[PDB]
């Protein structure tokens, strides 16, 4: 739960103690960029971004790295809307509701799915574009990336060609498998199982399996 | 780029996996092609009873290389001194310095890199030598290339005939001694245990094999004509170190207050360090008391002290006694063949210690139903 003020908004950074290995870094990396990054209006607002720092990262059993923010009227977490209108969501609760067998529901958020980390890669990025501010976040993320993968065993990227040399950005041979965006066309969420491999090397690493169906709003 | 047929071969792999200690022989080698195929895609796939110091720390280091099986200990002067383990890719570079952050005694590593494959010489192990250090008596000196999971090994050693004239023991602990054989030139010699002295047919007044090294003498197993039978041995020699000692494990311990401790364990209750401390917890035990009534003094200090239940007989039937006050005060074996059998001198080197616990166990029966 501790506290640093940085240079720029939002001035105020409340980490896990899970993430303090790395956050003395974290503010040297940000008040030389930040005064760039503010220029312009974006989604997520200044006053998120690293909301989901203050999270425990020993409670975590898989991480989802979803590259991108949303580029229109985000909330700092990752593939979640208040209404279930946008698409990455709606496909991933589908081809959830796919396996799991129930089809009437409210709605959907990946977060409380206990052992699963929703994940940006940029933390975020101008309104209605995309990898917009990939010169800004580039070692932020880095160094994210290594301290979250040796909490956590396991990887799924999501995206088939940006995701595509991370191997080499990390140094630790976790175990990395890479998956396709169904926001994507060709239906690549068709063509593709991403799950039902999630708690099997959950299983060879002999532990739990992950909780899927948590997720449904009723 | 993940599909079903990946799944199906994990699932195989995950099948047999941990029924890989006793599969069929198609299973090991799939299962030899599948950990090969997996770690691109999935990247994971004489000694005796130690005591538990040094398991614990066996048991953490053992993480260190999955490849680990055992862990090689040198037992030395009541000492576990590991040297290496048998890892299968971990160079043991690592291994004898984690030994040494889990409080595991480890050697002067003072390894020449060797470039040439070579065997050591005068000084060529003699300087070492000096470097060493060893207050244990460990006398090889093998050298690990790193690149491989054996070691080079040398080391050379004369050996003669020394005249004992007796036999000792040496604290070196608490409570437990060594034989140190005394020669008539007044020179000293090392044993491993009891049972490298019994092997040895050691006695007095006479010339031994002994194998001199110069920073430590050992004596040098036996190689003779022997017609003396084991059990004259056994006698001999428990006669020799006293009546105050018995043989626990490769040592012996004098006998003491460890006979309270036995017989507080065996009857549920506090440590008593003194005989009337006893009876009180007794008296006031009415179950152990009450326990305690309907029993003999003799079966009852024979279940102290673990004696299966009849080879006892075949031991005590061979002996003749000394009682005064229904309480032994000396004894002699007079038939020597039963300690022939293992599971007898087992019994009979570890005798005064039950004279003891029994002579105790009178005294108390006599003075709680007093």
């Amino acid at each position: 739960m501790n506290s640093v003020t940085i240079s720029h908004a939002p001035y105020t950074i409340t980490y896990h103690d899970d993430w303090e290995p790395v956050m003395s870094q974290l503010v040297e990396f940000y008040n030389e960029v930040a005064s760039w990054l503010l220029r312009d209006e974006t989604s997520p607002i200044p006053d998120k971004f690293f909301i989901q720092l203050k999270q425990p990262l020993r409670n975590k059993r898989v991480c989802v790295c979803g590259i991108d923010p949303y580029p229109k009227d985000g909330t700092g977490v990752p593939f979640e809307s208040p209404n279930f209108t946008k698409k990455s969501i709606k496909e991933i609760a589908s081809s959830i509701s796919r396996l799991t067998g129930v089809i009437d529901y409210k709605g959907y958020n990946l977060n409380i799915i206990d052992g699963v980390i929703p994940w940006n890669y940029y933390l975020s990025c101008k309104l209605g574009e995309t990898k917009s501010h990939a010169i800004y976040w580039d070692k932020i993320s880095k160094l994210l990336l290594q301290h979250i993968t040796k909490h956590v065993s396991v990887l799924y990227c999501l995206g088939k060609t940006d995701f595509s040399n991370i191997r080499a950005k990390l140094e630790s041979p976790v175990t990395t498998i890479v998956g396709y965006h169904p926001a994507a066309r060709d239906h690549q969420f068709e063509k593709d199982r991403s799950f039902e491999i999630i708690n099997v090397l959950l299983e060879l690493d002999n532990k739990t399996p992950i909780n899927w169906a948590q997720g449904f709003i009723y | 780029m993940t599909s079903s047929a990946d799944l199906t071969n994990l699932k195989e792999l995950l099948s047999l996996y941990k029924s890989l200690r006793f599969s069929d022989s198609v299973a090991i080698e799939k299962y030899n092609s599948l950990v090969e195929w997996g770690t691109s895609t999935y990247w994971k796939i004489n000694s005796f009873q130690i005591p538990d110091e040094i398991r614990s720390a066996c048991n953490k280091v053992l993480d260190s290389d999955n490849g680990i099986d055992f862990l090689r200990f040198v037992l030395l002067n009541n000492r576990w001194i590991m040297e290496d383990a048998i890892s299968k890719y971990q160079s043991p570079v690592n291994i004898f310095k984690l030994a040494s952050e889990y409080g595991l005694n480890i050697p002067n590593y003072l390894e020449i890199e060797i470039e040439e494959d070579t065997l050591f010489d005068d000084e060529l192990y003699s300087i070492m030598e000096r470097s060493f250090d060893d207050t244990f008596p460990k006398i090889s000196i093998s050298y690990i290339k790193l690149g491989e999971l054996k070691r080079q090994v040398v080391d050379f050693f004369k050996f003669s005939f020394m005249y004992i004239e007796s036999i000792k023991v040496d604290r070196i602990g608490d409570n437990i001694f060594i034989p140190s054989v005394i020669t008539k030139s007044g020179k000293k010699i090392l044993v491993k245990d009891v049972d490298h002295l019994i092997r040895s047919k050691v006695r007095e007044h006479t010339f031994v094999k002994v194998k001199k090294k110069n920073t430590f003498s050992i004596l040098y197993d036996y190689d003779g004509n022997g017609t003396e039978t084991r059990g004259e041995v056994i006698k001999r020699i428990i006669d020799t170190i006293g009546r105050d000692y018995y043989v626990n494990g490769k040592y012996f311990s004098k006998v003491g207050i460890a006979g309270l401790k036995q017989l507080t364990n065996k009857l549920d209750i506090n440590e008593c360090a003194t005989v009337d401390e006893l009876v009180d917890e007794i008296n006031k035990s009415g179950t152990v008391k009450r326990k305690i009534k309907n029993q003999s003094v003799f079966d009852l200090s024979r279940e102290c002290l673990g004696y299966p239940e009849a080879d006892f007989i075949t031991l005590v039937n061979n002996m003749r006694f000394k009682i005064e006050n229904c309480k032994v005060v000396n004894f002699n074996i007079e038939n020597t063949n039963c300690l022939n059998n293992p599971s007898i001198e087992t019994i009979y080197g570890n005798f005064n210690q039950f004279v003891s616990i029994f002579n105790t166990v009178t005294d108390v029966k006599k003075r709680l139903f007093e």
